[PDB]
RNA sequence: CCGGGCACUCUAACGGGACUGCCCGCGAAAGCGGGAGGAAGGAGGGGACGACGUCUGGUCAGCAUGGCCCUUACGGCCUGGGCGACACACGUGCUACAAUGCCCACUACAAAGCGAUGCCACCCGGCAACGGGGAGCUAAUCGCAAAAAGGUGGGCCCAGUUCGGAUUGGGGUCUGCAACCCGACCCCAUGAAGCCGGAAUCGCUAGUAAUCGCGGAUCAGCCAUGCCGCGGUGAAUACG
RNA sequence: CAAGGAGGUAAAAAUGAA
């Protein structure tokens, strides 16, 4: 029906966020924003930028997600939701900065380095 | 109920209670009660005496178990008595049968450490 | 553990079968456990190599899947100080 | 040699509550990095608080932490091959950390069967001033009490 | 010590390859062995030329081979031999397009392989090594170089005691990537053993 | 046993399982990559030489 | 029971499949 | 209809030689789908840095094999004429098939 | 009497006469030493000037060391008329 | 999945992007602290890069090479044995002692790589390993793979116990000329020690430790619980 | 504000290689 940007990424996760101006606070992809994310406590934190603004269900969510696991996807959705409402509302910048909902968060899994057992964990020794 | 040579397991699921017999384990367990046609999740507490009879009659027959098959197993090792093979000597010396590492480990057949020192 | 093969040495069997018609002498060697116990010629002795010498092993039924060299230990051990 | 004073790590606020404290507690619950199971247990126990008492877990948990706060603790210091134990004050950061740590530990010390009921009960006991963690807190303050002699070494 | 090969350290940016062909599996192994046997066969009966490089290129039975030499004196005009069957003897285990070219390395005093090889000859001539090192460096530095460094290690002047003679003028930054640093090496065979000569030649970049 | 041993490695008859890899540049029997037909030692040498087409240092 | 050959978990760890871990569907 | 593939170890030679064929096909009467960047097949291997026996601290190498695709529409012998045997690679392997 | 070896080359030279485990020019040298350590009824007999005998210190305590040639030493434990753990080691 | 379109995602090639440049303060300067500035900052987070030299360090068994030695042999071929021996001692590890746990069923969410002298979809037999077929794939096309921890449901109820899997009997399968010494799996039955570790001792400061599975090299097969990589969920604390 | 001269000083921790 409609379109509003959408590019949220966090630790190898890609989420395209749209939102369509309608009172139906809806979902996307598999099932519900619930259902697909049930049993997961921190899953509902992706909708916090909407709480930061005046959106108590004014948009119809549409986020296709891929890559990583749920938590990264959820994190990426947060970046995409914010990337939408900051796009078609350029004055909604003065809340995405103090609250910091706009950052790709470069925190990604560090490489296995040789010698070490895994990333940084040293292989443990005895002199004797 | 004195099923085979044992009777012990009371209030604890017949599919589990069965396990408490040398010869039953876990696979023969549910296999025996599906072939006898009895609910696995039952109390074991002396339920329907008929189910118990059928169970006993099937289980105790069919395949060898308890003290009888312990005797057969011990006799299969006694096979390599006579002038037996290499595998027999491993049962003789008390060392691991399957040719594994004995430089360390192998404590489950050797037993606890003895320590020589020198 | 073979099933459709279940093999014995051809050369062990050649020597074993052509010396099986109406009787023989127990003088028969080999160099391979590789084979199998072989029914017939049960009342026989097969000098199996253990890496050092030829040990006369004797067949008296009882044995089958155990080829030969299981009846020919290669090590000695014997004791560890005690 | 700590050239940097190591800035205080800040957390994410939880769901439904907004705590700047509860998440720190959920983290201590967390083992092997499973925040799902960790958070669930706490919120589970929060539901358990509602049953045995008609109190909102946001205060029951809050007061429990406040009751398991070490005013002063014992610190081993200088001269004599580190022979002394100066009783020192406890920083608000450290009272914070000890409270939550002792809570979870004492909680798993309990003979109960489910992790949630251990958390819930240990919190209710601690809110009253009865918990095994409160024992630990009061114990650490005994040690700090008995060392007032060379407390003047201070620092 | 322990330092990485200044050639391999570049390879990508600065200093390109020496055998430039593409293949997938089932072919790479065979074509690399042939390629190396070309380098092996050439080095033998072409040392008197003193070859700085042996570039090789391929394109399905095309095998181009470029031999860089200070003085291509051993080529001698078309049918004057020293090329005919010589570039044709390659295809006795190849049979492919043995396209053998010859390059003229202008200044041998700026070619690291040639420098080290001249030094390694002098070791076998029983020359005074320390003086030989000094001269070769200045000789390289005399021909416009931005920096040079020669290294002979082990068994210097015979005598039971492995040594390491060291000399270097100007600038030689090995750590920098935009370096254009030529590296050469040579085995000096002596009646008392074997010693290795390293030669570093540096020019600007950016 | 080294010269007559790099003979067998190319000879390869008599049972298919008796055949084995072997570095060509050297005579190494261990750590022999099927891709190059070289041992890990030789492979490193030539990779620094530049005589290995496409082969380049790995940094990431 | 990562080392028990009679679990979907031990069969994972071992890699192989079987009766206690079928090759899907 | 004509599909051409260009594999290569050097990306700079590929990104240039497979761009020549975009110019030599466009200026001969055809529509050309530009340099399609197929993903790379990186072939790494890790070797112990020393000839001795120093297991910790080694050094690894990689052999990146690049793939690039280009499609031209009508197989007219006007565009065919140029891309027939006017090949300028350095060993770059080229595949030409129509389906 | 020599009763146990730690060095295989040493072991082979004294037992089978296999000389391929030691230096070729030290064959006669090592031999006369081993026979001396074999005939020795006490450590006092292994005291000829050309052996430079001495017991080792530290973790090698209980061991002895006669000199073959240069930086090379034959080390062993002498006890009750017998030497044990005959090794062929380095001065550094 | 088609028509069509390629703006999103992605793919891979060149670029832009902070240089504490800008504000307040400190200072002689360098610089330090603080603040809007943006994805990012006062070397952004990781790699590759290891000075003169030290250890008579390491490697003549990768290779090269001075010297010493062996040559009907210290060389060459073969079958077999051995490197896998076991009263013991030490290193690095794997799997655990359980209920923030175990079993069964259902149901999701990855990345990095490997394959047509192979990966092998889908059917058929089989409790299963696997065998019979047999389509596609010179591979962002087909296949290896369903990621697992997670979620939902249900069952055990704290007990050497549905924890734990060692050891042992039996029955099978696959590679291989052949698996007794000495192969990996599958299935039935056994189910040991261990209820959390003495003196001591190790690792890690942010996607980090922990925990979870996934690929590759070698490789007929495999003794890999190893090594080199990949991503999933994701702490604690630093006064000094 | 810028210090001269004044005085209480570590612990329990020994050895050395060929
Ligand atoms: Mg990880
Ligand atoms: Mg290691
Ligand atoms: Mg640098
Ligand atoms: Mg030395
Ligand atoms: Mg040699
Ligand atoms: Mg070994
Ligand atoms: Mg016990
Ligand atoms: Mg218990
Ligand atoms: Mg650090
Ligand atoms: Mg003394
Ligand atoms: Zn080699």
């Amino acid at each position: 029906m409609e379109q509003y940007y959408g590019t949220g990424r966090r630790k190898e996760a890609v989420a395209r966020v749209f939102l369509r101006p309608g009172n139906g606070k809806v979902t996307v992809n598999g099932q519900d924003f619930n259902e697909y994310f049930q049993g997961l406590v921190r899953a509902v934190a992706a909708l916090e930028p909407l709480r930061a603004v005046d959106a108590l269900g004014h948009f119809d969510a549409y986020i296709t997600v891929r890559g990583g696991g749920k938590s990264g996807q959820i994190d990426a959705i947060k970046l995409g939701i914010a990337r939408a409402l900051v796009q078609y509302n350029p004055d909604y910048r003065a809340k995405l900065k103090p609250l910091g909902f706009l950052t790709r968060d470069a925190r990604v899994v560090e490489r296995k380095k040789y010698g070490k057992h895994k990333a940084r964990r040293a292989p443990q020794y005895s002199k004797r | 109920a004195r099923i085979a040579g044992v009777e012990i397991p009371r209030n604890k699921r017949v599919d589990v209670a069965l396990t408490y017999i040398y010869g039953i384990g876990k696979a023969r367990a549910k296999e025996a009660l599906e072939k006898t046609g009895i609910n696995p999740a039952t109390r074991v507490k002396d339920l329907t005496e008929a189910e118990v009879v059928r169970l006993r009659e099937y289980v105790e027959n069919t395949w060898k178990l308890e003290g009888e098959l312990r005797a057969e197993v011990a006799a299969n090792i006694k096979r390599l008595m006579d002038i037996g093979c290499y595998r027999g000597l491993r049962h003789r010396r008390g060392l691991p049968v399957r040719g594994q590492r004995t430089r360390t480990n192998a404590r489950t057949r050797k037993g606890p450490r003895k320590t020589v020192a020198g | 553990s073979l099933k459709k093969g279940v093999f014995v040495d051809d050369h062990l069997l050649e020597k074993v079968l052509e010396l099986n018609a109406k009787g023989e002498k127990r003088l028969i060697k080999t160099w391979s456990r590789r084979s199998t116990i072989v029914p017939e010629m049960v009342g026989h002795t097969i000098a199996v190599y253990n890496g050092k010498q030829h040990v006369p092993v004797y067949i008296t039924e009882n044995m089958v899947g155990h080829k030969l060299g299981e009846f020919a230990p290669t090590r000695t051990y014997r004791g560890h100080g005690k | 040699a700590r050239r940097r004073r190591a800035e205080v790590r800040q957390l994410q606020p939880d769901l439904v509550y907004g705590d700047v404290l509860v998440t720190a507690f959920i983290n201590k619950i967390m083992r092997d990095g499973k925040k799902n199971l960790a958070a669930r247990i706490f919120y589970d126990a929060c539901k358990i608080i509602q049953e045995k008492t008609g109190q909102e877990p946001l205060k029951v948990f809050k007061q429990a932490v406040e009751n398991v706060k070490p005013r002063m603790e014992v610190r081993s210091r200088r001269v004599g091959g580190a022979n002394y134990q100066v009783p020192m004050e406890v920083s608000p950061r450290r009272q914070q950390s000890l409270a939550l740590r002792w809570l979870v530990q004492a909680a798993n010390q309990r003979p109960e069967r489910r992790a949630a009921v251990r958390i819930a009960h240990e919190l209710m006991d601690a809110a009253e001033g009865k918990g095994g963690a409160v024992k630990k807190k009061e114990d650490v303050e005994r040690m700090a009490e008995a060392n007032r002699a060379y407390a003047h070494y201070r620092w | 010590g322990n330092k990485i090969h200044p050639i391999g350290f570049r390879l990508g940016i600065t200093r390109d390859w020496e055998s430039r062909w593409y293949a997938g599996k089932k072919q790479y192994r065979h074509l690399l062995l042939e390629d190396q046997r070309i380098r092996g066969l050439l080095e033998k009966e072409l040392y008197s030329a003193g070859l700085a490089r042996v570039d090789i290129e391929r394109a399905a039975d095309n095998v181009a081979v470029t031999v860089h030499v200070a003085k291509p004196g051993v080529v001698i005009g078309r049918g004057g031999e020293r090329i005919r069957v010589l570039r044709e003897e390659l295809a006795k285990l190849t049979g492919k397009n043995v396209a053998l070219n010859v390059q003229e390395v202008q200044n041998p005093n700026l070619s690291a392989p040639l420098v080290a090889q001249r030094v390694a000859e002098q070791i076998e001539r029983r020359f005074a090594v320390r003086r030989a090192i000094k001269q070769a460096v200045q000789r390289v530095m005399e021909s416009g170089a931005k920096g040079a460094k020669v290294i002979v290690s082990g068994r210097i002047g015979g005598a039971e005691q492995a040594r390491t003679e060291w000399a270097a003028q100007g600038r030689v930054p090995l750590h920098t990537l935009r370096a254009n640093i030529d590296y050469g090496f040579a085995l000096a065979r002596t009646t008392y053993g074997v010693l290795g000569v390293k030669a570093y030649i540096f020019l600007g970049e950016v | 046993a080294r010269k007559a041993l790099i003979e067998k490695a190319k000879r390869t008859p008599k049972f298919k399982v008796r055949a084995y890899t072997r570095c060509v540049r050297c005579g190494r029997a261990r750590s022999v990559y099927r891709f190059f037909g070289l041992c890990r030692i030789c492979l490193r040498e030539l990779a620094h030489k530049g005589q290995l087409p496409g082969v380049r240092k790995a940094s990431w | 029971g990562k080392g028990d050959r009679r679990t979907r978990r031990g069969k994972i760890w071992r890699g192989t499949y079987g009766k206690y871990r079928p090759r899907k569907k | 209809k004509i599909r051409i593939k260009l594999r290569g170890f050097d990306h700079k030679t590929l990104d240039a030689s497979a761009q020549k064929i975009v110019e030599a096909a466009r200026r001969s009467g055809a529509q050309v789908s530009g340099p399609i960047p197929l993903p790379t097949r990186v072939r790494r291997f890790t070797v112990i840095r020393g000839p001795f026996k120093h297991k910790d601290s080694r050094e690894h190498f990689e052999l990146r094999t690049h793939n690039r695709l280009v499609d031209i529409i009508n197989p007219n012998r006007k565009t065919i004429e140029q891309l027939m045997t006017l090949d300028l690679p350095t060993g770059v392997e080229i595949e030409i098939k129509t389906v | 009497g020599i009763k146990s070896f730690k060095h295989k080359g040493l072991k082979l030279l004294f037992e089978k006469g296999v000389t391929s485990g030691v230096p070729a020019q030290d064959v006669d040298r090592i031999n006369d030493r081993l026979q001396a350590i074999d005939t020795a009824t006490e450590i006092g007999e292994l005291n000829r000037q050309i052996y430079k005998l001495h017991p080792l210190k530290g973790d090698r305590e209980g061991y002895w060391s006669i000199t073959v040639r240069a930086n090379w030493r034959i080390t062993f434990q002498f006890i009750n008329g017998d030497a044990y753990i005959l090794n062929y080691e380095d001065y550094h």
